[PDB]
């Protein structure tokens, strides 16, 4: 809303965008992961102080190492300790998105369960929850084959990223396409 | 939202306008478009060339009068009340930001935010030679899809024109072609959000499941009619010449 | 084509003003047959050239 | 333009939604 | 929050939440006659378990009776009951296999599915190719440049 | 006598649209075109006179609005000859009005010649067109001749209509029926939803035929007729779906 | 189950009621074989009828 | 703009009407033209082939000859042949002194509506009208919430078949659509009751009506919230088969106001007219002998003359006992 | 194909002149040489039909599968009636008697059956209950449906609905107090009496003039069989005479009582086996009435529990309505 307009001050800018970036963590969220960080809140905010963290939290939004942060933690963040949870939520979800984004590409779903889920480097008995929680994460679709140790999954995993299925895209999309013409040769032609 | 009908009657004369105006790529023949704009579907009844001037040597520089429409609508009204201004057209095929300005003129003249109309005066590629836009906001403008109505009255004289499956395939490439590039475009154009917006639905493929069998199972019966499809042939034309020739090849009396 | 034309042929016939069934009341030497149309009243009217 | 003829067939209203009316003519 | 706890319901929670809440919370003779809290607790026992099944329900294609009893914190029969309950309630799907000690959670998979699933797979592209498409050319042109 | 009328289908449909809705009234107004040498009745355009609450008349013609338009049309670059008269004649093959004639007749004055276009907007809608243009008199003829000099020319006396547009709008027309891919395969790959019917439809075919074949034991319904036309309609529609899978 | 009043089957070695469920298919070839029966007959007759 | 609207409204044109003579298929309609003969017609648009049914009022096309709109029906002069009024003028009490039918009816009429646990089949008013009798029917209607629908007798049988039913079945149709609806069938020996010889006077048209209600009442048409107040002065002039349950659940005597019945009705029906305390309250009531609820009001109104005549808007004893005598002079 | 199209008009097919030709009717009464379906042929062509006509091309577009509801004044239509029998308790023998009359002979011959007694009494319930159980397309009539003053339409659907019923065969034919149409002119009776002449004799002509294959029974509500004629009663036609008793043996009441108070919220005072002695020799309807008369009275007393009093209210008030 300010984006087009409204000249401001930095103490305004960062502190708000701090408080913003704070409120990201007092969001936390449907993750996020990545965000408006791209937008000129950064340098500007991060830089330093908690912005260091705040930025390193973007790292935590990727890294998801407790003690790359639970080291960092002072009161203000530990003031809401639930990021330790939220990071577990992160580490799951963080690991998840790409897994969801990438690992299967080949109609990505299964991710099922355990080692795959512990590939989040968050463990099986938490898989028994964090993984188990789905939209009890707020997100995951699908269900569980516990026996076979298999998630059923479906979407509600969006993202802003790029770079990848770009490639994979046209391949199949050329593939049928090509192999069309085989058929697509004479059908109406002949 | 209010996505709209299209009047071919428009479309036709529209190019006549373009034709009449001898508008060229330098130019876009512009004009009213008519209908009634209330519903979540808007109709295009008609449309009217607005005698106009366009200069993109200076973008905002261009000339038009409303007062056509003024006298126009009167008659239009006097012609029909249902004319009520839905928006306007131009040639196009594409936008030029001055459109925005131009758009807003009609805002005075329209109920809703009025309706832009692009036309491809060369009708070049595909479905529609046409786009219809409504402004927006970080501005917005947008294309809601649109299409023809009946207008069978149209469709009939239409019928006097013209005169199975492989096509259906054929577009298969098309979007994909651009698509990947369109990334690589924007990728290496800006090397936006909407691309990722696309990215998700992508996995919506390799999706296929033994539900595949159903297909197979289904396809079976599809073929069962086979022995029947030509069975009647199998039986029908074969035993047909045996009753006409024996009659005939032997007819042959005197 | 047998059908085709033939099929097409009917469409012609499928376009009619109509054929009035009518009640001939009589003729005169006028060669206008004096006829009451079934719902209508009488009309003394020429015939088909073949009748 | 519009007005008038001597006379019209008249008709009798039913509905007067709020803008709606049906009538039935003196030709029924 | 329990009402909220529903969507996430677990029933490792139960004795926890029991322990968690009873200032009046589980502990009500107050405007309710749980003389013991059973008329909450017991009644609520299933209640959570009951609802627990719901989110359980959704979250399972298949599960062991154990993993149930694991999560349910229940004996088989209890489970089985609660199974048979919503079984006999029909309010859920499952599989009873004690011999498996396993609940297939019963996907009713004959909907023929790829009727619509493929129709949706169509719808996908119908959405997708259509949604994804209409902006694309529009996109880089909407910017132009 | 064999005279070449040429219409902008725009103007045609424009009239139709105006005429289709014009019921009851005969729609009225200009007819924009020209005459290229002889025979040649060109139409670029036309338009409604606004409603006549006096109905179609030599009177109800207002040349104000035309000019208004014609100006704005001249402004549009839109300019033609007013070539005649086109109205919407519900259930009328017949002829429009001697009035309409006189109406025109007053007006074809303003030209070398004009038309009065018969339209039954009713009978137009049929999917084929219903229409005519009279201008009842000749020079001689294709040069008809006698009744004029013998006076007392009255009749229907149509002209011979035609029209032209282009392959241009033709596309834009045939554009009727992103697109196909979004529009086609995939957009109606919906079948399986009906497989039951698709079966049952095919299923039902069967019975109809044992029946049909039986009569073999006259005229149509014939034992070996609807058979194919029946079991042949469910054959294809059932194969197209395979393209998706 | 023996009366198909229910859908399931017995495990002996297991000692269980094994899973089972209701439907089979739609009568189609059923519907079909009728004709598949029907045709030749009249036709063979016809085929004969020519000979 | 206003005139412009009119100026525009003139663009707008009239739209043919039909009520579907039937639905062949979802689209396929026989709608005999509400102006004319039968036609094979389809839907058009904004068309619910669902709602579309035989008899369904629809706007039809001059050219396409199909639906130009689906229309809410009025099949019957709902205020004329039928006569419909939402509830009733007064509640039970004003005609109090008829109180016997004040309460008892409500518990057999208004309550079993709100107490669906039979529904009342019918309720048969009889006794002298306008004792509050006239008002009793509306007293029933007022308290319920239903639309009181007055049904006169003779006019419902036209000389034709089912016009009665048609008139009546719209009393079924509109009202059961418009329910809650009080139906009130006025003093019906004409189209109902025991007819002439029970032969054919057009009695067979009358028997029809008699049977129409029978086929509505002893037929499975219920009164869900649409209730039917039967009217007669004397009940025995009617079909005994009608008097049976399944048709009549109630047979309502409506006697005169008693002395106190008057007295109550009096200080209701009279004293509410502007009156003095000098206006002689019971001596009127005493001079009131067998006055109906209106003949009570005559104590007021016949003295409204003498009010007017004594230069009173407020009826005075001088006004009054002249009236009540005047009301008791011509009758008891 | 598209030659065909919807905005058509109605008429009545009269008669072919030849293939794709014939005289028909218009709803304008127009009858002219026109065309028809080249779709149909001969066996395909149907010799009298409500038909589909172009307006201008004015030719037969298609038949209309039979029209029904004209006047006449229609027919009874209860498609799957709502009434199960034994909803007036104790009619089993009689409901069997109907079954014996209809339900069995529908399956297995009487062309008509006579229900005799006050209807609406459960005797009309007899109709629907069996009409429900029979599940043949049900057609009620009133003897009061045809009173229309016309010398005219009348028997047409009485024929055609009857045929429509035999088009619906198995269907049902029923009549409410046919004794209404059973009265005919004994002399020159002027108005209103010439219909039943057509219409009574119609069925007489239709009973006596159609074969015995019973997909359809002609049923008639009778409290009064007198204005009928034995032409109806002619055997093979109206064979069965079923009499609504009432009357009542106690098992019936026991079943009647065990019918309504079954669904009727009662007060414990309410005692049907008290009434089984109280109630003897009455009419099941009234009995059923007394049942729900008490069904009303407690509700009229706002008693959500219907007493024996409420019953005795109903009962003793209705022991003699006098």
């Amino acid at each position: 809303t300010l984006e087009p307009s409204t000249s401001i001050t930095l103490a305004e800018r960062q502190q708000l965008a701090y408080d913003l970036s704070i409120s990201a963590l007092l969001g936390d969220k449907i993750y996020n992961f990545g965000e408006l960080l791209h937008h000129p809140i950064m340098e500007t905010i991060v830089n330093d102080s908690n912005y260091d963290w705040l930025f390193q939290l973007l790292n935590a939004l990727t890294v998801g190492d407790f003690d790359k942060f639970d080291s960092l933690i002072k009161v203000q963040i530990s003031k809401i300790p639930i990021l330790a949870q939220h990071e577990s939520f992160l580490r799951q979800k963080i690991c998840l998105m790409t897994l969801i984004e990438t690992v299967f590409v080949k109609n990505i779903r299964m991710l099922s369960f355990e080692d795959i889920s512990k590939a989040t480097h968050l463990p099986k008995d938490n898989v028994e929850h964090l993984v188990m929680r789905a939209i009890s994460l707020g997100l995951l679709k699908g269900s569980i084959d516990q026996v076979n140790e298999l998630v059923t999954i479906s979407w509600v995993q969006p993202r802003i990223i790029s770079g990848d299925q770009i490639t994979k895209m046209k391949d199949r999309l050329v593939e049928w396409n090509d192999q069309v013409e085989k058929l697509g040769k004479k059908m109406e032609a002949r | 939202h209010e996505k709209v009908t299209i009047a071919p009657l428009v479309l036709l004369s529209a190019l006549d306008h373009y034709e009449r105006t001898q508008t060229k790529e330098n130019k876009r023949c512009v004009g009213v478009i008519l209908g009634d704009a209330n519903s979540s579907t808007i109709r295009v009844t008609n449309s009217f060339a607005l005698p106009f001037e366009e200069d993109e040597k200076n973008s905002d520089v261009w000339f038009l009068d409303h007062n056509y429409i003024e006298n126009m609508n009167e008659m239009c009204k006097k012609i029909n009340a249902k004319e009520k201004l839905i928006g306007w057209y131009h040639s196009g095929p594409k936008l030029r930001a001055s459109d925005l300005k131009i758009n807003e003129l009609f805002k005075k003249y329209t109920q809703n935010n009025p309706l832009l109309l692009i036309v491809d005066v060369k009708q070049q590629g595909v479905g529609l030679p046409t786009d219809a836009y409504v402004a927006i906001e970080e501005k917005t403008f947008l294309h809601l899809p649109c299409t023809i109505e009946a207008e069978e009255a149209e469709e009939i004289g239409v019928e006097h024109l013209l005169r199975i499956r492989l096509t259906n395939q054929l577009k298969s490439l098309k979007g994909l072609q651009s698509k990947l590039k369109d990334v690589v475009e924007y990728l290496d154009k800006v090397i936006h959000t909407i691309l990722g917006k696309l990215q998700d639905v992508f996995n919506l493929n390799n999706l296929q499941k033994a539900l595949t069998v159903k297909t197979n199972d289904e396809l079976m019966v599809i073929y069962i009619s086979n022995l029947v499809r030509s069975i009647i042939a199998f039986d029908d034309l074969i035993e047909n010449k045996i009753q006409n020739k024996k009659i005939q090849e032997q007819r042959v009396k005197d | 084509n047998d059908k085709v034309r033939f099929i097409k042929d009917e469409l012609r016939l499928l376009q009619e003003p109509g054929s009035y069934v009518g009640e001939v009341i009589k003729i005169v030497s006028d060669k206008k047959v004096l006829v009451k149309v079934q719902p209508e009243g009488k009309y003394i009217v020429d015939v088909a050239k073949d009748i | 333009k519009n007005n008038r003829q001597l006379p019209y067939l008249v008709a009798n209203v039913v509905e007067v939604v709020g803008k709606a009316a049906v009538v039935k003519t003196s030709s029924r | 929050s329990l009402v909220k706890l529903f969507t996430t319901n677990e029933l490792m929670r139960w004795p926890i939440v029991q322990k968690t809440y009873e200032p009046v919370l589980n502990e009500d003779d107050l405007a309710f006659g749980g003389e013991a809290n059973k008329h909450h607790w017991e009644d609520l026992q299933k209640r959570v378990i009951e609802h627990n099944l719901r989110v359980i329900s959704e979250y399972y294609s298949r599960i062991t009776l154990l993993r149930l009893n694991e999560l349910l914190d229940l004996t088989e029969s209890q489970t089985e009951t609660y199974i048979s309950d919503l079984v006999n309630q029909g309010i859920i799907y499952a599989k009873v296999n004690r011999p498996a000690k396993i609940v297939n959670f019963e996907k009713p998979k004959n909907s023929s599915q790829l009727l619509n699933e493929w129709s949706h797979n169509v719808d996908e592209l119908l959405e997708h190719i259509e949604t994804i498409g209409h902006l694309i050319t529009k996109e880089e042109i909407m910017h132009g440049l | 006598t064999k005279e070449t009328v040429y219409i902008s289908s725009i103007a045609l449909l424009k009239m139709l649209k105006h005429g289709r809705a014009g019921v009851p009234m005969e729609v009225m107004g200009l007819m924009l075109g020209e005459f290229v040498d002889d025979y040649t009745v060109n139409v670029v355009d036309v338009f409604a006179m606004p409603q006549s609450g006096t109905g179609v008349s030599v009177e109800a013609v207002d040349d104000v609005f035309q000019a208004k338009m014609m100006d704005m049309l001249k402004q549009t670059g839109r300019d033609q000859m007013v070539v005649g008269w086109y109205h919407s004649h519900p259930g009328f093959g017949c002829w429009l009005s001697s009035v309409d004639v006189n109406t025109q007749k007053s007006f074809e004055q303003l030209n070398s010649r004009a038309v009065a276009v018969v339209v039954d907007p009713i009978q137009s809608v049929k999917g084929k067109v219903v229409i005519d243009a009279f201008r009842l008199i000749d020079t001689g003829a294709l040069i008809n001749i006698q009744a004029l000099i013998h006076g007392l020319n009255r009749h229907y006396y149509s002209l011979n209509i035609d029209y032209h547009k282009t392959a241009k709008e033709t596309k834009m027309l045939m554009n009727l029926h992103y697109e196909e891919k979004e529009e086609s395969n995939l957009a109606a790959t919906k079948s399986m939803v009906k497989i039951a019917e698709q079966y049952s439809k095919r299923i039902e075919e069967e019975k109809e035929l044992t029946e049909e074949e039986l009569k073999t034991r006259v005229g149509r319904q014939d034992p070996k007729k609807h058979l194919s036309e029946t079991a042949d309609e469910t054959l294809e529609n059932n194969i197209v779906s395979v393209l998706t899978a | 189950i023996l009366d198909k009043i229910f859908y399931g089957v017995l495990d002996q070695g297991n000692g269980w009621l094994y899973v089972y469920e209701t439907p089979n298919q739609d009568a189609t070839y059923d519907s079909a074989l009728e004709l598949v029966g029907q045709l030749n007959k009249v036709v063979d007759q016809l085929f004969e009828k020519a000979s | 703009d206003k005139t412009e609207n009119d100026i525009k409204a003139l663009q707008s044109i009239g739209q043919l009407i039909g009520e579907v003579m039937k639905e062949l298929s979802e689209e396929k309609y026989i709608v005999k033209a509400s102006s004319g003969p039968r036609y094979i017609v389809g839907v058009r648009n904004s068309v619910d082939r669902s709602k579309l049914k035989k008899g369904v009022r629809v706007t039809l096309d001059i050219t396409t000859l199909t639906i130009m709109r689906i229309l809410p029906r009025e099949t019957d002069p709902l205020v004329y042949n039928m006569t419909s009024f939402e509830q009733g003028e007064i509640t039970f009490d004003g005609i109090g002194g008829l109180t016997e039918q004040i309460r008892e009816l409500r518990e057999v009429i208004e309550l079993p509506l709100k107490n669906p646990e039979k529904p009342p089949k019918g309720v048969l008013l009889y006794g002298p009208p306008g004792t509050g009798k006239t008002l009793l029917a509306k007293a029933v209607a007022a308290t319920i919430g239903a639309n009181f629908i007055f049904s006169p007798a003779s006019g419902i049988v036209d000389k034709y078949i089912g016009e009665s039913a048609r008139i009546i079945r719209e009393m079924f149709a509109y009202a059961k659509e418009h329910e809650p609806c009080i139906i009130f069938m006025d003093e019906v020996d004409a189209i109902g009751g025991r007819r002439f010889s029970e032969g054919t006077s057009a009695d067979r048209e009358i028997q029809r009506t008699l049977m129409e209600l029978l086929t509505q009442m002893d037929g499975f048409d219920n009164l869900g919230q649409t209730k039917i107040i039967m009217a007669t002065n004397r009940p025995d002039t009617l079909d005994p088969a009608l008097l049976r349950p399944g048709r009549l659940d109630r047979k309502v005597e409506i006697p005169l106001p008693n002395e106190a019945g008057r007295l109550e009705i009096f200080k209701i029906h009279t004293a509410k007219v502007k009156k003095t305390g000098e206006f002689d309250f019971e001596a009127a009531v005493k001079m009131s002998d067998g006055f109906n609820g209106a003949d009570i009001r005559n104590c007021a109104t016949e003295a409204g003359f003498f009010a007017i005549r004594d230069d009173r808007d407020h009826i005075n004893p001088d006004d009054l006992m002249k009236a009540v005598r005047k009301v008791a002079e011509v009758k008891k | 194909k598209r030659i065909q199209s919807v905005p058509l008009v109605i008429g009545q097919f009269l008669e072919p002149i030849d293939q794709n030709t014939g005289i028909v009717s218009s709803t304008t009464g127009m009858s002219y040489v026109v065309r028809i379906l080249s779709t149909l042929d001969r066996e395909l062509l149907k010799p009298s039909m409500s038909v589909a006509l172009h307006r201008h091309s004015n030719a037969l577009v298609d038949i209309l599968p039979p029209d029904s509801d004209s006047s006449i004044s229609v027919m009874g239509e209860n498609e799957k009636p709502d009434v199960t029998y034994a909803d007036v308790g104790g009619l089993d023998m009689q409901k069997q008697e109907i079954r014996e009359a209809v339900e069995l002979p529908l399956v297995q011959p009487p062309r008509g059956v006579l229900l005799y007694g006050p209807p609406g009494t459960g005797k009309t319930m007899l109709v629907k209950a069996v009409a429900n159980s029979t599940k043949a397309a049900f057609i009620r009539v009133n003897g009061s449906e045809f009173v229309h003053k016309y010398l005219g339409e009348g028997p047409r659907m009485v024929r055609d609905v009857f045929r429509l019923a035999r088009e619906n065969a198995p269907s049902i034919i029923f009549i409410d107090e046919v004794d209404s149409i059973a009265t005919k002119r004994f002399d020159a009776q002027t108005g209103s009496d010439r219909e039943v002449q057509r219409i009574l004799i119609e069925l007489l002509t239709q009973m006596d003039g159609f074969d015995q294959s019973t997909n359809v029974k002609v049923i008639m509500a009778t409290n009064r069989a007198d204005t009928l004629d034995p032409a109806l009663l002619r055997p093979g036609r109206l064979d069965r005479k079923i009499e609504f008793p009432s009357l009542r043996d106690r098992r019936e009441r026991r079943l009647i009582f065990g019918t309504i108070a079954s669904k009727m919220s009662l007060a414990p005072e309410a005692d049907l086996d008290s009434l089984i002695i109280r109630n003897d020799s009455l009419s099941g309807a009234v009995i059923a009435a007394i049942m729900q008369e008490a069904g009303l009275r407690a509700v009229r007393k706002n008693r959500y529990v219907i007493l024996q009093s409420d019953l005795e209210e109903a009962y003793a008030t209705q022991v003699k309505t006098d």
